């Protein structure tokens, strides 16, 4: 283990960007088969984690929508 | 430079490297591509105890994301308002005169442009 | 199923206060 961090009707939509060795996060959320709107998206965190990703995936417990940057 | 370590062209820092030999590893040779900067993969080959061993430690800094935390040694003063003088806000210097706002500025913004 | 991204996905660039400007900017967006 190389990083660990601990912290305390509707789409919440998220944007996940990696260069430089960091991992950007960028969270934004709205109270409504996706909507058109438009809607804007302000910085959670950075990680300073050096991996290279390439793959991913959710965990779940209906429906979440994937585009790509 | 390739297979373990690199560094961006546009690095910001400082390197640091010194002789241990009084006290004196692996190093990976074989790979299917170069790394990005400040990647870390972790085909090896291992040190002879040629040249003796140099420990290097690296330091780069932010510049100014976020809050600043990390400042050197210096105090600060009260702040003048309705007057002209050099004025140092987290080592961003200049000459002018300081105002009380209107601007709403959001918690993750620290100034104006 | 695929799906539209109408005017969808917008952050802001960086940590700096801008107002009542027209503001141009080149990053990774969709
Ligand atoms: C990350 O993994 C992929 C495939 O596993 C590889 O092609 C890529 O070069 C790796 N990233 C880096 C920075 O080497």
């Amino acid at each position: 283990c190389t990083f660990e961090y601990i912290s305390d009707k509707h789409l919440r939509e998220f944007v996940f960007k990696n260069k430089d060795g960091f991992l950007y996060v960028y969270k934004g959320y709205q109270p409504i088969d996706l909507p058109s709107g438009f809607n804007t998206l302000k910085p959670i965190f950075k990680l300073p984690l050096g991996i290279n990703i390439t793959n991913f995936r959710a965990i779940l417990t209906a429906a979440y929508f994937v585009g790509y940057l | 430079a390739d297979y373990n370590y690199k560094l961006p062209d546009d690095f910001m820092g400082c390197v640091l490297a010194w002789n241990t030999r009084n006290i004196d590893y692996k190093y990976r040779y074989l790979r299917h591509g170069k790394l990005r900067p400040f990647e870390r993969d972790i085909p090896l080959n291992d040190y002879g105890f040629g040249y003796q061993p140099y420990r290097v430690v690296v330091l780069s800094f932010e510049l100014l994301n976020a809050p600043a935390t990390v400042c050197g040694p210096k105090l600060s003063t009260d702040l003048i308002k309705n007057q002209c003088v050099n004025f140092n806000f987290n080592g961003l210097t200049g000459t002018g005169v300081l105002t009380p706002s209107s601007k709403r500025f959001q918690p993750f913004q620290q100034f104006g442009r | 199923t695929q799906h539209t991204s109408s005017m969808r996905g917008v952050y802001y660039p960086d940590e700096i206060f801008r107002s009542d400007t027209l503001y141009l900017t080149q990053d990774l967006f969709l």
